[PDB]
RNA sequence: AAUCAAUACAACGAUAAGAAAAGCUGGAGUACCAUGAAGCGGGCUGGCG
């Protein structure tokens, strides 16, 4: 039977996630294709063998600064090509993108900014937001599917989060919430999760306090979005809590699809 | 000749992505690694060997020169 | 020779916005920043080169005289 | 050579052609000028077409042949 | 040419109709009137000059012999 | 080194006269056998002569495998 | 010169190639020989490519580059 | 089958919106994804099988030629 | 023939609900239990067969394959 | 095969079946007799069906399957 | 076998002169008595000799019951 | 084919106007030129070919006689 | 047969012809080629139609008889 | 200018009819459709020449036996079809019905029972009316014309027999009977030839086996030819001899603005 | 005589339905077609024979997930066919559609969202609403008979509900739902079985979860029985106990004088 | 007014079914969007079917 597994690790800081132990974690996941974003490493950082997977290979972009961003990208299959960037520059000076060809179906990497570290970078994730908006009314016009697994930072429903009344703080704004509506709705994109499990309580990321981990005041900042000719072919979601070894958990989806090249 | 060697030159030495649009509008990305009088070899994932008759524009992602 | 070169010469010295057309059909856009034999330097939001035997037509903005 | 005098003939007399691509873009206008490499054709807009993608040349009246 | 210089040369004496598929994918026909190096004159309806490099196919309507 | 592989191939085909398959660039297929051949056409004989331009002709294709001079 | 001794490596080393014609259709197999306009290919049946109609060539893995 | 086969695969590889229309005189519409003998795959808003001997003609939106 | 026969087992397998529209307009609806080269059986409250040269179009309620 | 055995099935048990026509037309009886292109529908008149003009074979209560 | 019952019913239908009604496919009652057939048309007669085409005719229905040889 | 062939052979020698009703309800009109395995020429202001898998029924106008 | 000689010489002499499908709509246009089981009808559109669901072919003006 | 007679006569037996001179007096009418009801003879039987017209085709259906019943049909011109039956028992099995099809329009004969031997018959006789009434039901969507010289044996209105309160307690002017009649010409839209441009009493076509009966005129309207309503504008004539007559009916001439062919 | 039972009833879940005694009280309703809707179940939970019925088939469809469920119909007699879903994706995605073909008339089960859990919701309902009509546009057009034992959710008219001054302004009785059934059953022609022998008011079938509307009767109207217009005149009798009552909505029961046969 | 004065998509349209029209020289198969798609090679025995 066809099935194959994504993970999206939001790591904020490759270093620290290896130095938590995410490499051994990955390792025995048996998972096909591995999502890495906010690696905080430049190219050259992530060169060191230590990194590297047991059958696994490598690829992944960094910014004009490491520091602010870079996401990376594990396969278990040679992929048949390794592009990167969108066209515009929040996307291509901050290499925030790293998408991997495969067979019929793309898997791409995506990382937002966090939108809260200031005015500026709420403005920066809202010019993000509308081009990528614009890349996406462009993409729905191609035959091959697309697998986002973007940590957009963004919930789209008072499911997703802890106590809204979250709208004043930004991962919950009205504007933001609209975005992913108009993105799930009139662009047809259909969030890999929500399409097998409408339950609550599956939150991705949680602010730096322990108020936050025992009253699990989460927020569901991952996500995979599927074109929606994959919608159908969602087998299994889950979130787990722990060992996340960052503020976002890990989010592992199977899919009734088998991989080539 | 005299603008399209030192273009390409510039391009393979600062190891920039390049974006290669084919005549039939598919679009190649990669860095390219060696070319010639005839084909340009562009390197990513796989070494691919690309045929310059083909090629209809090289678009570099940043500016060079 | 005896009408390319120079034609190519005034578009790049008058600067005037040209907009280039492919055999296949996408139309290209921008300024002529130089040329030679084989291939045509464009640039508009990032300098592109165009090969001359995949362009079909050139339609500058502006009547040009040589 | 029969294309030169043909297009020579064309363009001193300023009969009006319609200049077929090679992908099927219909492009009209009258020949001003040309060469061995480039065809100029001018219409609302002055625009220089390349032989290399040139399929055929069809004037809108029948022309004394070489 | 040794081949395609005859074959045109006997098409032009024999006067026969012919069917000239375009690489774009369509089909001219009339009658070669002449012929160079580059082009070909083919009259029909209207006398419309074709190029080699976009002549893909040559379909007489009856068979000939060199 | 000039065409030391296609004139042969070429000549071979059609000298054996068996039938090959010749497909253009804007994707239609014809089939045929070979007269003769220059650097620039091939005559190609089926139910009428034809001739077909070489800088049209994509691939070679014959019916049977053959072996090279 | 670099397309030669390419093909060469290709040919030596009997590695399955992919290659993509102009027009977009793939074919497979490896190379038999090759010169200055034609590329042997082989697979279930033996055929000619011509290089002109060969946009791509995509080795199934990676190669010592010359 | 040396008109029909053809005819549909050429539809197939371009991609081409084609408008099957039946005996009884339902219009469909969509691409063709695939086909054989007696079926005929359409590709629209969802994939469905059309079968040959219930199809009276077929309209492409765009022409094509052989 | 070469793939009208996968298409039938494939949604026979799937068990998936289709829509089959007769030369006269009118549309049936349920499964294909099992087929040859002229019948088709659909198969729901009733297992009726449907024959093939009749059979107007195919179209599942969900896409396969 | 499958069709024959199901109508085999359906003669030996005389199960009243409902036979829908390529017009709509729905009629009704048991199965007498069958070959390759006629079936026998017997009821208040015994009436020979084509099988090139049988749309529909709907038993009215369940039966085996091969 | 291909026609192994439907010769046998025709020749019985023209061996006693029954009226048989013959509905094509388009729903249209013929009416009259066969007079010949063979392998793809069927010769009916009322007033006017007429032949029909199997492949249009929908059902037969005798007017009066026969029997199987 | 026994008895079509020599009905339709007399119906064409004998030169009787038959009519022709389509499975549709359609009644042509005219007489029989000649015929093959799959058309009938029916000729009367436009010597137009009716298909045989459209005919329903042939009716001359006067009886004949194997 | 005689339906092979008909199609061609309607094709070869460029008559337009009507075509009127089972279901009673009238086509018309140009009959570009055919074979065993479709006939392709070429006017402002170029369509398929298949040969089952063609009914009667209707000349615009007489043509010569096989 | 189109010109079509057509008469309905119902003989109560062939052979007594051609006995007392229907067969040349029909020659001699110059009548180009005639339309027999209740025959009494087989199709062996009517294989004698002797009922052949000259000049005249002959076409007719019978029940199982001869002395049943049988009705027959009379054209100049060779119908497209000729056919007989209608789909259940009182029709097929008695042969009371045959129909003639020509261009455009068909003519029709029919033939209903009496009634008045028995309450069995009066019960045949209203399955049958039931079941004609369903059959003109199914056939008037169709385009095509029917012409139904039908003697169907009861009386529409008071202006059809003599004496309607004592006809009223007798079969062919009973209360179920009318309201059937009323029915298949209004609900139906079926036009009568007669009434549509005579609308006068005492133009009776049947009398009782009674000298008494001829004597004072109480004769009843059993035969009709029922139109469809697309012919109801081209009735021309319409004539009811009382004499000479060859059987219990009185025939019946009918003239029409059409012009038969095929 | 002829004689047809439907009882429609909304359980939202069969599984509570099931533990309050709704099948105990089916099976002496002696009803020929059962209509559930909001089973909350998937179709694999219905198999389990405890939710089976003594003379009755089982047919059900649910949706991807079980909180949202499906409908299901209880039948007699062995239907036609059995469709379900309409085309679209906020019928099919949630199996809210369910039909059994049967001679004649086909009657079918439907389930529109409540459209009072968010403002999602509301537009979800609205939709359903927009895409139901353009069906029933499409589907009036037939000849055959439709039975739609809906529920609607959505009053008509402030006879269908108590207080409609304070209805009116929340999900249930606002103006674009009460146009839409406005025009249903004008335009459309489609009537409402209820209505068409019992013009009373106080027949409401859903009362909010409150002691307060239970003891005051604030009930609305949620549930009705659409059938075409070729059936408002068959219509014998309806019944709607207040009380017992298995879930939010109270069973719904409506005679018919039509024979239902297969 | 035609090989898309240069690229290409969407726009809506099938009576779970009439125990059956001796037959109609022929019913019909709009607007708007839109400038580069890691690439879809369709039997028997030359005689026949």
């Amino acid at each position: 039977g066809p099935a194959m597994r994504i993970i999206s690790v939001n790591v904020n800081g490759i270093q620290a996630a290896a130095e938590r132990g995410l490499l051994s974690w990955l390792q025995a996941q048996n998972a096909d294709v591995i999502c890495l974003q906010d690696t905080r490493a430049s190219a050259f950082d992530l060169d060191d063998p230590s990194f590297q997977l047991d059958g696994y290979f490598l690829y992944a972009c960094d910014a004009e600064l490491p520091e602010q961003g870079g996401v990376a990208l594990y396969s278990r299959l040679q992929p048949k090509a390794v592009i990167s960037g969108l066209g515009f520059e929040t996307a291509d000076r901050y290499g925030r993108y790293l998408q991997a060809d495969f067979d019929k179906v793309s898997i791409a990497t995506l990382l937002l900014p966090s939108g809260q570290s200031g005015d500026e970078s709420l403005n920066q994730k809202f010019k993000f937001m509308d081009d990528f908006t614009h890349y996406l009314s462009k993409q729905r016009r191609k035959r091959r599917e697309y697998i986002y697994c973007g940590s957009l930072y963004v919930a789209h429903q008072k499911m997703d989060v802890k106590n809204w009344r979250c709208q004043q703080m930004p991962g919950f704004l009205a504007p933001e919430r609209a975005w992913l509506d108009e993105v799930f709705g009139n662009l047809g994109y259909a969030d890999a999760l929500r399409e097998v499990s409408r339950e609550g309580d599956q939150f991705s990321w949680w602010p730096d306090s322990e108020q936050a981990e025992m009253l699990n005041l989460g927020w569901r900042f991952d996500y995979q979005v599927l074109t929606p000719g994959l919608r159908r072919f969602v087998r299994n979601a889950k979130l787990p809590r722990q060992p996340r070894f960052s503020q976002h958990a890990p989010l592992i989806v199977d899919y009734d699809w088998q991989l080539s090249i | 000749h005299s603008l399209q060697d030192p273009y390409l030159n510039t391009l393979r030495k600062e190891r920039v992505p390049v974006s290669i649009y084919l005549v039939n509008g598919i679009k190649l990305q990669g860095q390219i690694e060696s070319f010639d009088q005839f084909v340009i070899l562009l390197k990513n994932t796989v070494s691919q060997m690309v045929y310059k008759h083909a090629i209809s524009t090289v678009v570099p992602s940043r500016p060079v020169r």
